[PDB]
């Protein structure tokens, strides 16, 4: 009549860490146009460039509540070792 | 005293045009001297030069003023016969050369040498030489020459090379030569081909006039291995080279161009080595093959055109068309030489980053777009699968037109989010074909460059790993309901996005906890986002009166599994029960439409044009039937692959502003206080082996910089900042 069955499925996933969306991290206020910092000084160009900065130990921060990070220690804020960037 | 001399004259006066006079008189003769040096003898010198100085004069008034081939016939025989004797007549005074000429602190062959320039400073000197000229003048024709009517001549002023007092002569005598000879043949000479070379140059072809004006300076060259001395040859090559090529370079140019708009080419072979000789020649030919391929390039592209803009083979092939056929010419023509190589290459990178395809495009990065797009036409499963070598092969060729890329991030990114695509969905040509373009790309450009394609590589061999895990974790105690397989992808590794709010259709929630319970056996805080835009699926039909096998996207597994109940929906109803955003459902729906598993209320609706409204029905289409079991209804929007050429553009137009600004903090770091300029420049001598900035773009960065403070400018000075930490 108005059959369809199933039959493979092949699916696709992301794989996180999982130290909750809740939020960046080094900054936390979710992986929004937040990061703090462009959220006060916004009408800003810095602000119209938030993005979020994946680590390579898969944790992510907003570009900026890295790059300023960095500009002192270069460690990963969460998994002790050091940074290494990637995807923006 | 004046007896031996009177009889020593008289053997003398013989020696020359010697009746093989028997040794007995030399024997004389030599004593004859050596006692006439015993009785200083100086005298005997001043009487030999005498008898020289004497003969010769005498010598001259036969022949005397005749020039000629006259003193040809002549100056060379008698040179001939007077030097043997002159010879043998030193070898006699020998005991005077000895206890006479030591006493300096002279010879006697010398002064008959010298005694012999007292011939040439008259008529054999001036009158001899332009009778040689007179043969020489015969580099036109005729037979025969008689060489040794000249080498005597020639020989002659040569040895007479000069001998009045330097001792002996350090270097060749080779003054006389030249001077009377030389200087004379030389400005002689070059009138003959000045006069036959505009001769030629009116009366024939620019093609046979190399032809002839190339075998001409050969011959030249002949001549001076029969009719010289050593160095008259580059001399007279420098001479006849000025006369032939270059005060005719312009009257080779215009020419030059026409063997290249007809691809007459062993002309250009002949028209390079011709003007490879003069020094800076090919300067202009190198300018002109340099400009000249350009546009062959710049047109053969233009050909294509709007059509080149959408297909890369055309594009990338039309290019390596010019490329590998003006480089065949450079190689070939131009014996490679490495200025013409460069020509071609300067040409090549000219046309191939900036042309009517780009132009079209509006963006010089589409070409590195087009070239990224054919490599993956090209590592993509092709339809049968392609010849190892060929591909391989193609492979070494894209990465000849990759060489004059300009946007090399925009090739990299693209040929990274389709090597995505391609491991996402095991859907590889040859999988050492991939790993050999990552080699090809990582040689020049590093391991940096590449990194990225090989993290995703080695990232997706573990989702490989994990999925068996998963597919031995079912015949456990645990039997799933459905073939599922899934790709569990580093959300940080890929350049994936998550996704259009799905709402996972019933027959799926099975594996969906199951796997989502398996995979908390792994990471204790791991987060999975399920990529449901990019998830396969197949299903199997009941209804259409054939079993076909729908290999779908699992949108569309979704919208069709709705199907299964109420059969006919409006796309609001699909758009709520999916849960899949209208902006998507509509180019699925338009999808299922144009497969006529769905049709629309309105049978003659042209569903590839008709728009999607809420409200419109979507019936399944019962009557549907296809000419292949098992039909792979996904493709999905024809649109998508613009927007994905689009959002990844500008995915990479916000990258090189980061990558600016990293820059620019980088350099102002190394400065400490910098002038614009000089800042601006820097970021180019960094970026060029990628991009080349566009100044408003940096100087775009140079302000986010300053906002963010990293850098600003000096209170109190022009174009100014400082580092300031
Ligand atoms: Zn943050
Ligand atoms: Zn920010
Ligand atoms: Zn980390």
């Amino acid at each position: 009549k108005k059959r369809f069955e199933v039959k493979k499925w092949n699916a696709v996933a992301l794989w996180a860490w999982d130290i909750v969306v809740d939020n960046c991290a080094i900054c936390r206020n979710h992986i929004m146009d937040l990061c703090i910092e462009c959220q006060a000084n916004q009408a800003s160009a810095t602000s119209e460039e938030c993005t979020v900065a994946w680590g390579v130990c898969n944790h992510a921060f907003h570009f900026h509540c890295i790059s300023r990070w960095l500009k002192t220690r270069q460690v990963c804020p969460l998994d002790n070792r050091e940074w290494e960037f990637q995807k923006y | 005293l004046d007896q031996i001399w009177d009889d020593l004259r008289a053997g003398i006066q013989q020696v020359y045009t010697r009746q093989s006079m028997a040794k007995s008189r030399y024997m004389e003769l030599y004593t004859h001297v050596y006692n006439y040096c015993t009785s200083v003898g100086l005298e005997l010198y001043k009487r030999l030069k005498e008898f020289l100085k004497n003969y010769l004069t005498n010598l001259l008034k036969d022949g005397e003023d005749l020039m000629d081939e006259s003193v040809l016939k002549f100056y060379t025989q008698q040179w001939e016969d007077y030097r043997f004797s002159s010879k043998v007549l030193n070898g006699i005074c020998a005991y005077l050369n000895r206890h006479w000429v030591r006493r300096e602190c002279y010879e006697i062959y010398s002064l008959a040498l010298v005694t012999w320039r007292d011939c040439l400073f008259r008529p054999l000197n001036k009158q001899v030489t332009n009778a040689v000229l007179k043969l020489i003048e015969k580099e036109r024709n005729g037979e025969t020459i008689n060489t040794r009517l000249i080498s005597g001549v020639v020989q002659s002023y040569v040895e007479l090379g000069l001998n009045e007092d330097d001792a002996f002569a350090k270097g060749p005598t080779l003054t006389v030569y030249k001077e009377s000879f030389e200087s004379q043949f030389l400005a002689d000479t070059e009138r003959f081909y000045t006069r036959e070379s505009t001769e030629f140059l009116q009366q024939n072809p620019v093609t046979e006039y190399m032809k002839k004006a190339e075998a001409r300076l050969l011959e030249e060259q002949r001549r001076v291995q029969v009719y010289l001395h050593e160095s008259t040859q580059d001399e007279l090559a420098r001479k006849c080279e000025q006369v032939l090529i270059e005060k005719h370079l312009e009257i080779f140019h215009t020419e030059f161009q026409n063997l290249l708009d007809a691809d007459k080419n062993e002309d250009l072979g002949r028209m390079y080595n011709l003007v490879s000789r003069i020094q800076d020649g090919l300067g202009e030919l190198k300018k002109l093959l340099e400009t000249h391929i350009h546009n062959q390039g710049l047109a053969a592209i233009e050909k294509c055109g709007e059509a080149a803009l959408n297909d890369p083979k055309m594009y990338v092939q039309t290019v390596l068309d010019v490329h590998k056929k003006y480089n065949a010419l450079v190689m070939s023509a131009f014996n490679n030489d490495a200025g013409f190589v460069a020509a071609l290459d300067k040409a090549c990178g000219r046309f191939i980053n900036n042309n009517a395809v780009t132009k079209m495009a509006q963006s010089s990065s589409k070409s590195p777009e087009l070239l990224a797009r054919y490599c993956d036409s090209l590592l993509k499963k092709s339809s049968k699968n392609p010849e190892e070598a060929e591909l391989e092969d193609t492979l070494n060729q894209v990465m000849v037109v990759f060489k004059y890329i300009e946007d090399k991030d925009v090739f990299q990114k693209f040929y990274a989010k389709m090597l995505a695509k391609r491991l996402v969905h095991q859907n590889s040509a040859s999988d050492d074909a991939e790993a050999s373009m990552i080699s090809k790309l990582k040689q020049a450009c590093g391991f940096e460059y590449t990194s990225k394609l090989q993290r995703m590589f080695q990232d997706i061999g573990v989702s490989k790993d994990l999925n068996e895990q998963f597919k031995k974790h079912l015949t456990n105690s645990e039997p799933l309901d459905l073939d599922f397989s899934i790709q569990v992808l580093s959300s940080g590794s890929w350049p994936f996005q998550q996704s259009c709010t799905f709402a996972l259709p019933s027959e799926l929630e099975r594996s969906y906890q199951r796997f989502t319970a398996f995979y908390a056996s792994r990471h204790s805080g791991r987060k999975l986002t399920w990529l449901y835009q990019l998830s396969k699926g197949e299903l199997v039909t009941n209804c259409f009166k054939n079993r076909y096998t729908l290999q779908a996207s699992t949108f569309q597994m979704a919208i069709l599994l709705q199907y299964n109940t109420e059969d006919a929906y409006t796309v609001q109803q699909l758009t709520d029960s999916t849960q899949i955003k209208m902006d998507i459902l509509a180019q699925v729906l338009q999808i299922l439409l144009k497969s006529k598993l769905l049709v629309l209320e309105d049978e003659n609706a042209n569903v590839d044009e008709v728009e999607l409204k809420p409200d419109t029905l979507i019936k399944l289409y019962l009557g549907y039937k296809n000419k292949k079991l098992r039909v792979n209804i996904n493709v999905p929007m024809k649109t998508e692959q613009k927007q994905e050429q689009e959002t990844t553009h500008k995915n990479i137009e916000e990258d090189r502003k980061l990558l600016i600004q990293a820059a620019i903090v980088r350099i102002m770091k190394m400065r400490k206080v910098l002038k614009h300029q000089q800042l601006l420049g820097e970021v180019l001598t960094q970026l060029s082996s990628r991009f080349k900035p566009r100044v408003p773009v940096i100087k775009k960065c140079i302000d986010i910089l300053i906002e963010k403070e990293y850098l600003e400018r000096v209170d109190g000075e022009k174009d100014t900042y400082s580092y300031l930490a």
